[PDB]
């Protein structure tokens, strides 16, 4: 057991609003999600999308070359 | 006092205790003390 020194105040679940917090400070939530994860989203989407488009470009050139 | 019989106690307990919110004040080593939600559930018996 860890020795702990702390004071905790808690409110009853039936004395507070339950769902309205979902759509509170929404602009801040979106800004935090975008600004912290845009590098992570870039590192996942770019290799997948870039490789996919290169394959389609390769297939289109190969298909046209074999035509008469 | 004599007017408080067994049925009177049950009526008052249902008014004041049954499925009612509680206030808790604890100090000292209280990590093993159950949370508010556990204490709140123990205000009623689901087998009745």
């Amino acid at each position: 057991p860890v020795k702990l020194k702390a004071v905790v105040y808690a409110l009853s679940p039936f004395q507070q609003k339950i769902m309205t917090g979902l759509w509170k400070d929404l602009p801040e939530k979106i800004h935090h999600k975008v600004s912290e994860n845009w590098i992570s989203a870039t590192l996942l989407v770019t290799p997948v999308v870039g490789t996919y488009w290169y394959a389609q470009y390769f297939k289109e050139q190969e298909k046209l070359e074999h035509r008469f | 006092i004599d007017a408080v019989d067994a049925s009177t106690v049950k009526r008052v307990a249902n008014k004041y205790i049954y499925d009612k919110d509680i206030a808790i004040s604890a100090i000292g080593p209280i990590q093993d003390l159950p949370d508010y939600n556990k204490f709140r559930r123990r205000t009623y018996w689901n087998r009745y």
